[PDB]
């Protein structure tokens, strides 16, 4: 409820619960978080960032081609990549709120 | 006879880069790639019909 504006407002009641008896050695209570957010979208955009630095100017990549690769084998790499880091920018500032639909146009004549 | 020796010429011959020519993998690109599909695809209004 506090953070209303960091949970995804088309999936309800976000948290998977466990409550095992047996805390870690030395501690009376504990618990491990897990968290899948939009927010990871900044791995994912600093590695591609960083390796379009090395990659457009094709550094160190006699190395990789040397062993067998293509430039190919980075292209499926590289379009996996765009697509995956645009799969979180397609749910980022996605809502439960209704989109309209549209009908064609393209007529007119003189009266 | 005339003495004082004959003639001598020196060792000295103008220098040049040849216009060399190497590899560059850089100079073949001016532009970056257009981004990956950002759009659902998926998503339904659940009429019911």
């Amino acid at each position: 409820n506090k953070n209303s504006s960091y949970f995804v407002e088309w999936i309800p009641n976000n948290v998977k619960t466990a409550v095992c008896d047996i805390p870690p050695r030395g501690l009376k209570m504990s618990a491990t978080f897990i968290g899948n957010s939009t927010a990871i979208q900044e791995l994912f955009k600093r590695i591609s960032e960083q390796f379009t630095a090395m990659f457009r100017r094709k550094a160190f990549l006699h190395w990789y081609t040397g062993e067998g690769m293509d430039e190919m084998e980075f292209t499926e790499a590289e379009s996996n990549m765009n697509d995956l880091v645009s799969e979180y920018q397609q749910y980022q500032d996605a809502t439960a709120d209704e989109q309209g639909e549209f009908e064609e146009e393209g007529e007119e004549d003189e009266a | 006879h005339v003495p004082g020796g004959g003639s001598v010429q020196i060792v000295y011959k103008p220098v040049d880069l040849s216009k060399v020519t190497s590899k560059c993998g850089s100079l073949g690109n001016i532009h970056h790639k257009p981004g990956g599909g950002q759009v659902e695809v998926k998503s339904e209004k659940l009429d019911f019909k």
